[PDB]
């Protein structure tokens, strides 16, 4: 068992979340700096996010250890990934709510029926705080709880491209994005992000409390915007290039406006309509829980 | 020339220890690495808490990779069986409202 | 070229070979990389190989092998195209491969 | 070398899906109850045998 | 006419098949509304896990798939030793 | 008057038992054909050639002709392999989860009250093997309850489809219509249909 | 009726105010089975994907509705 | 008619 | 280079259809709905698939 530091299991350097870039590591927030936004006519205005349902689906009796994370991961970002709800694997993470349940979740990202040798598994309080929010990602599909889909990538807006004052006003115009690109600059960042370990993030999102928890929320800020830009990228209406003097921008337009696009397109990832019901719901339990 | 070289003179010179201009393959030649998460090849991370650098993003050439492969438990393209089970009467069968 | 390590002849190349393989950056390996299993059968499905094969290649058949094992279908879903040219209210049953 | 049939044995006889092999390795294996969510309990005396 | 033959015989031949030595599951309590098999598995920390009850779906040994049909035969188209020059040992 | 042998080891027989239940397949299968021996040496039903499905003589009444169907449709031919084994699988251990072979009907004709009564009869021949499969059973009642009890249909899977039974033993129904499936005989969930709560 | 018949929908074809003229409806209208808001949510995504409707800002009978067109003009 | 514990499968979708 | 498979319906579906198709240019060529006026529509988000 990997214990959880005062800061989160995001402190350790073990859980670092880094995209190419320029030939390097770069940190999400030195990516995020070359990000630009080109306001337009629209305004996009958060509206009150609704309270994530109280039921924890069931996790069916399932034998196998789940790879939860790589679910999520590519429910969210996954370039390939389709039917994310015809499986139902994500009430799997019901299994961990339990209070001494013999089921651990690993630093793999599985979650194991009972502990086992030489698998590092973080502290079963803290996933069980984490179970307790983010088992309902396995209602994301079932009809009576699924997540408004259209309001909540204002929030997403708000939280990528929002200037302080905006942020501060709950209201900004809708913005345009840009910034200076590599060849298929999309894909590659979305499966640098593909890779995180996001289950410690998460983890430490729902289990620190106090300044601990707000020193969290700033110190890993720009990642979660980072993840806010790979599925603001997955919904946005169309995702051009621009010549700029033997130097090409990447403009993808808008973000905070979920276009609910399907088809795909070699520019970016694409949501099946399973993977829009889940990534609503996904930005309706984390930003419930980035609101405290 | 030769841009297509690898290695070069893999024999002993037996007055120097290594014969002028011999050239070792390239360290990425041997650099597995792992399969991300992604599908996309990896090479070793250079230190802790460094992510591999991703093979296709730079000019190396890499010959050892992990391919995933399905196992003889898998078996995709395969016919399949059902039973068919027709309305038991032709007048019974709505079509709106659905 | 990482196998002639301790197995070469050529004192240099070995040296040079070894010194590579003995880098943090770099770590040959050749095989059963990793295993994933069913998670109801219990039984290995997709496994992942270090083969000796170049990147190119390998990133193709991987970009092909996650194409099948990320869109979730199986054959059962055959049945919708069956029951989308049948007789309309018609039924088809089994066999649940999963 | 004792003669006895383990055909089948650590095995899944499906008619659709063919025969399949699970892992016979099971160091330290227990009888253990679970739960309905498939994860193991601790052994009760009270319940289990 | 054949409910004789069930409750009067054949259920005293599922009471003794009851007790056989191989009959060692608990398999219903008589409570539709509550009774669940008790489940167990095989389960070590070195990680194997072995249900000892699975669903795999319709097995080659032809005894998981149950044909409630079986119930017609059974009614109307069965003689009994209780049932049918009636004496019958 | 001691028997020169080694006692039967219950501990050691059980624990067996259960490994072999876990790897080995056949288990099922084995114990399967001891009670269907036994069965078979009780000599309780011998199948006969002359079918009674009938009233004299409806079968040839013209009226009756779908319920007749009805009926041929349903009405398997006796083998007595087939009745040793539906009274042997009452008793036997159930290893992997037992599936109901999928009925097909939609409930329009009156006759289709057929199936059901083909489920109440299986309720009592066989009240432990109806439990197994009773979920999948549930799913033809409920197109059943649909058409002849729309109204009722509604309040009922209004409730749930199903429930679960929690600590103090009080029912919880789901609140929501959904199919079941045998993956679900191993989970906390219940069929509704069969909670017999007012 | 719906959870009667096990629809998602039923589509109303519309009364023409006067009954006299007998010309074919401009469009209908499609009660949903939506019974909380956030169904009602889904429903009207879902139905930003497809050609030729609208909706009311509130419903009757607190149920949603959503008018069909045969053709732009009718809309 | 006749009682088959199997599916009683008649059809074979292709791929 | 590549004689491409397919089925026998597919080779009578190939020669019933069943020949040239060199006529069309298809430099950058996307599908769009023309108006019955004639002009060529751009892709409406709402409209078109």
């Amino acid at each position: 068992m990997l214990q959880q530091p005062t800061g989160g299991y995001t402190t350790l350097e073990q859980f670092a979340f880094t995209i190419r870039n320029d030939g390097t590591n770069a940190t999400p927030t030195q990516f995020l700096q070359l990000l630009s936004y080109e306001a337009t006519e629209n305004e996009l205005v958060k509206k009150t996010i609704p309270t994530p349902e109280t039921h924890l689906p069931s996790a069916r009796n399932v034998p196998g250890n789940v790879y939860i994370e790589d679910a999520i991961t590519q429910a969210l970002f996954g370039i390939s990934a389709q039917n994310v709800n015809a499986h139902g694997y994500f009430s799997r993470l019901s299994a961990l709510a339990l209070p001494n349940t013999s089921a651990r979740l690993g630093l793999d990202g599985v979650i194991y029926n009972s502990e086992t040798i030489n698998i590092p598994f973080y502290d079963p309080a803290a996933v069980a705080n984490f179970a307790a929010t983010y088992a309902k990602l396995g209602n994301a599909s079932t009809p009576r709880y699924r997540a408004d889909m259209i309001d909540i990538y204002a929030h997403v807006g708000l939280e990528l491209a929002g200037t302080d004052a905006e942020r501060a006003a709950g209201v900004m115009p809708v913005k345009r994005a840009k910034f200076d690109s590599w060849e298929g600059s999309l894909i590659s960042l979305s499966r640098d992000v593909v890779n995180w370990k996001i289950l410690a993030f998460l983890i430490d999102l729902c289990s620190l409390e106090g300044e601990a928890l707000r020193a969290f929320k700033t110190r890993n800020r720009d990642v979660f915007r980072m993840m806010l830009f790979i599925m603001s990228t997955a919904v946005a209406a169309n995702v051009v290039n621009r010549k700029v003097t033997k130097r090409v921008d990447r403009v993808l337009e808008y973000i905070g406006v979920n276009s609910m696009r399907t088809a795909g397109r070699t520019a970016t990832i694409t949501y099946d309509l399973s993977r829009h019901e889940f990534a609503a719901k996904f930005l309706q339990l984390t930003f419930t829980r980035w609101n405290a | 020339i030769s841009v297509a070289r690898s290695m070069r003179a893999i024999v002993n010179h037996n007055e120097v220890d290594r014969p002028r201009g011999a050239v070792a393959p390239s360290s990425y030649e041997m650099d597995t690495g792992t399969l991300s998460r992604n599908g996309d090849l990896l090479y070793s991370p250079v230190a802790n808490g460094q992510v591999g650098i991703p093979k296709l993003e730079v000019d190396h050439i890499s010959f050892s990779n992990v391919v995933s492969m399905m196992t003889a438990n898998i078996r995709t393209g395969d016919d399949m069986a059902v039973e068919r089970v027709n309305p038991d009467d032709v007048r019974a069968i709505n079509i709106r409202n659905a | 070229p990482a196998l002639l390590r301790d197995f070469t002849q050529v004192n240099w190349l070995n040296r040079d070979i070894t010194n590579m393989l003995q880098q943090a950056g770099t770590k040959y390996g050749l095989g059963l990389t990793e295993t994933r299993l069913d998670y109801v059968r219990l039984v290995k499905t997709i496994v992942g190989h270090a083969l000796n094969i170049d990147h190119f290649a390998a990133s193709v058949l991987n970009i092909n092998l996650r194409a099948l094992m990320e869109a979730n279908v199986t054959a059962d879903d055959r049945i919708k195209a069956l029951q989308a040219h049948s007789m309309i209210s018609t039924q088809f049953h089994g066999p649940n491969q999963g | 070398i004792t003669d006895v049939d383990s055909t089948d044995y650590g095995k899944l006889t499906l008619r659709f899906l063919g025969t399949l092999t699970r892992s016979l390795k099971m160091q330290n294996a227990q009888i253990r109850r679970i739960r309905p969510d498939g994860t193991v309990l601790r052994y009760d005396d009270q319940i289990d045998i | 006419n054949i409910a004789v033959a069930h409750t009067d015989h054949l259920s005293v031949v599922y009471a003794t098949m009851s007790n056989f030595m191989l009959n060692f599951t608990n398999n219903f309590s008589g409570n539709h509304a509550t009774f669940k098999p008790d489940q167990y598995v095989i389960t070590s920390p070195e990680g194997s896990y072995k249900p000892i009850i699975e669903r795999q779906g319709e097995t080659v040994d032809g005894l998981t798939i149950i044909d409630t049909s079986i119930v017609w035969p059974i009614l109307c188209q069965c003689t009994y030793p209780l049932v049918r020059s009636i004496m019958e040992e | 008057a001691l028997r020169p042998e080694l006692a039967f080891d219950h501990d050691h027989i059980i624990r067996c038992l259960m490994l072999a239940a876990a790897n080995y397949p056949r288990l099922e299968g084995i114990i399967v054909q001891i009670n269907t021996g036994y069965v078979a040496s009780a000599n309780v039903i011998r199948p006969v050639s002359e079918k009674r499905y009938f009233p004299e003589n409806l079968e040839q009444n013209q009226s009756a002709a779908r319920l007749v169907s009805a009926v041929k449709a349903r009405a398997s031919e006796a083998d007595i392999s087939s009745i040793h084994l539906a009274i042997a699988r009452e008793v036997s251990p159930m290893f992997n989860v037992h599936e109901l072979k999928k009925i097909a009907e939609s409930f329009e004709d009156p006759s289709s009250i057929v199936v059901v009564l083909e489920f109440i009869l299986f309720a009592l021949f066989f009240p432990t093997e109806f439990n197994r499969i009773k979920g999948d059973i549930q799913n033809v009642l409920l197109l059943f309850f649909s058409r002849w009890y729309p109204v009722e249909y509604g309040i009922f899977v209004q409730r749930g489809a199903t429930y679960t039974i929690n600590a103090a033993g009080e029912f919880e129904f789901s609140g929501r219509n959904e199919k079941w499936d045998q993956a679900l005989y191993l989970s906390e969930h219940f069929p509704a249909l069969f909670s017999d709560v007012p | 009726v719906f959870v009667a018949l096990g629809i998602d929908y039923i589509d109303i074809p519309i009364t023409n105010s006067n009954i006299f003229d007998d010309s074919s409806t401009p469009y209908n209208v499609r009660i949903w089975h939506a019974p909380t808001m956030t169904e009602v949510n889904h429903i009207l995504a879902l139905m930003r994907k497809s050609t030729l409707v609208s909706t009311h800002s509130s419903w009757h009978w607190n149920v949603l509705h959503t008018f069909h067109y045969r053709s732009e003009s009718d809309m | 008619k006749v009682i088959f514990n199997g599916l009683d499968v008649n059809t074979e979708v292709q791929p």
